[PDB]
């Protein structure tokens, strides 16, 4: 479980940035 | 024999009106293989269809018997059937789960919490399942949680499915007197038509005439349940058996079924639970955020408004009826109960038990002794501002004591019940000659200190 | 702890796939 | 092909799962006959799983057995190391 709570929390992190990314370039436009 | 003099069946014999298609009828079948009167002019002949089932593939081999019965009938005579004919014994709890045709599936360990949850309830109690029948969404759920159990049938788990007879696969395989019927956990994708749940007990095939639609279950199932419900229970003390009405997912037609229970004499108490979705998750937003029951604000009413129509597709005025509906429910909040994941099903469905009981607490105690179920007893029974009569708590730990209960003896210690105020010379002496407990070596000695002393 | 952790991490990654249509649905829209 | 063709190829394979979602398909026509002869090619390749999926699926362990069929499978070659040979030589040299 931990092996693939580790895979999991990769993916996650990474889309969190997309997440932050997109959060950014919508407050920028408004 | 008397399956066949007793219970009737009806079959299509119409005009054949095309509508939609040429092939298809009223009743929806092809139209070279014809052989409610509205419509349908059916004629009722003797059953052709009951005897044992005997399930090829699908996991374990089991036998569910069955028997093809009008919609029409009484539930008098099929209630003798089960006692008479079937062999079984009354229940002491009647549980219905309805939901949704349609199916569906839900998170892993909701799946966990109603595989074990459940069929614990049904094992202490000794209780019957009420599903529709087919091997559809919330039934799906039922017999796969059987499949994590199973093993004690002997324990009367008795799972009851009625279904209509329109839509079961492989009808004429399944015609029968009273001869084993082989039938297969097959179901065919292409096919429109459902198979049977492959590890159930009983089958009630009810036949409206028609095939492949629904509708041909609904009435008669809730004129047997009601008329169980009228039976006197074993204990003889002026209840009749309890029922309680579990709710999974469904759709907008089961919020009406919920208010068929509410209002009705006597009112049979429901239980939700959360995350399946779609009507489960609308009745249980509507708990949470109810404040005095059908008193509800605006803002709310807005947003179980739009989630009706999300989830339910559904219009405007759609949608503001079945809130209308749901505020008919919402009168009788009491009734209803919600198991919200974060525990089991088990303390819901008892704790649903001691609502719609409605009987005295020290006969509600006596149950909570009898079902060895301590956290029930100090959630329920232990109500504020519960009644407690002159010298019952007294009864009910002597029962305690004598019936080996530790936990129920922590729980009247912690409640009150003075253990000075308990305790006296014949109640020492009624509890040391006590039967019911383990094994008893105090009779072999005192019996040896009584022949040494003269 | 990690029997719920497993299930409650399949709940919020599913959550997150959801939350990313959101946020396109509503990139697309300004 | 032929699903007994198919369950060939899966005991040959030793990968049951792949039989249970498979060749068990929805509406998978069966021979007269091929399922037990799968049965007896899962005994006396020694596919306890396999023996497993075939007895979930059906094949009637009454109707399976047969003296002849009892017989061929306790003169097989396939599988593992065989005792019975010099147990069944020293009875045989010592009954005459």
């Amino acid at each position: 479980r931990v092996e693939n709570m580790s895979m999991r929390l990769e993916e996650v992190n990474e889309r969190e940035h997309s997440m932050k990314a997109s959060l950014q370039t919508v407050d920028i436009r408004l | 024999s008397w399956i066949e003099r007793a219970f009737y069946k009806r079959e299509c014999v119409h005009i054949i009106p095309s509508t939609k298609d040429p092939h298809r009828c009223c009743c929806g079948r092809l139209i070279g293989q014809h052989v409610w009167s509205i419509s349908k002019h059916t004629q009722l002949s003797p059953t052709d269809a009951f005897g044992t089932i005997e399930f090829q593939g699908g996991g374990h081999s089991n036998k569910a018997m069955y028997v093809r019965v009008s919609f029409d009938t009484k539930p008098d005579l099929l209630l003798h059937l089960m006692t008479k004919e079937w062999q079984l014994e009354l229940p002491k709890l009647l549980i219905s789960v309805h939901g949704g045709l349609q199916n569906f599936e839900l998170q892993p360990k909701l799946k966990q919490v109603f595989g074990k949850g459940l069929i614990k309830a049904a094992m202490t109690t000794g209780a019957w399942i009420f599903t529709g029948g087919v091997n559809t969404g919330v039934i799906r759920h039922v017999g796969d949680a059987l499949k994590d159990h199973a093993s004690k049938s002997r324990g009367k788990i008795c799972t009851i499915g009625i279904a209509p007879w329109g839509i079961v696969e492989n009808q004429e395989d399944l015609i029968g007197r009273d001869v084993v019927r082989p039938y297969q956990t097959m179901s065919n994708p292409m096919s429109k038509l459902t198979v049977l749940n492959s590890m159930h007990s009983h089958f009630i095939l009810a036949d409206n005439g028609t095939t492949g639609k629904y509708g041909a279950e609904v009435k008669l199932r809730r004129q047997l349940e009601k008329h169980i419900s009228l039976q006197k229970i074993n204990t003889r003390i002026g209840q009749g058996v309890p029922v309680v009405a579990l709710i999974v997912e469904g759709g907008p037609n089961v919020i009406s079924i919920v208010l068929e229970y509410l209002r009705d004499t006597p009112p049979v108490p429901v239980v939700v639970c959360d995350g399946s979705g779609r009507a489960s998750d609308i009745l249980a937003f509507g708990h949470k955020y109810s404040e005095e029951g059908g008193l509800i604000n605006e803002s709310l009413r807005d947003q179980l408004l739009v989630t009706i129509q999300k989830t339910f597709t559904y219009t405007r005025t759609q949608a503001q009826h079945l809130f209308i509906i749901l505020m008919e429910c919402m009168k009788k909040k009491e009734l209803i109960t919600v198991f919200r994941m974060g525990q089991d099903i088990d303390l819901a469905i008892l704790t649903a038990l001691l609502k719609g009981a409605n009987a005295s607490a020290p006969d509600q105690l006596s149950l909570a002794l009898a079902w060895n179920r301590v956290d029930i007893a100090r959630s329920q029974i232990f109500i504020y501002g519960q009644q407690w009569p002159v010298g019952s708590l007294e009864q009910a730990m002597l029962d305690a004591l004598v019936l080996d209960r530790v936990d129920f003896v922590k729980l009247l210690i912690e409640n009150g019940v003075s253990m000075h105020r308990f305790l006296t010379i014949s109640r020492l002496e009624e509890l040391y000659n006590t039967r019911h407990g383990p094994s008893n070596t105090l009779y072999h000695l005192v019996r040896d200190v009584k022949k040494r002393e003269y």
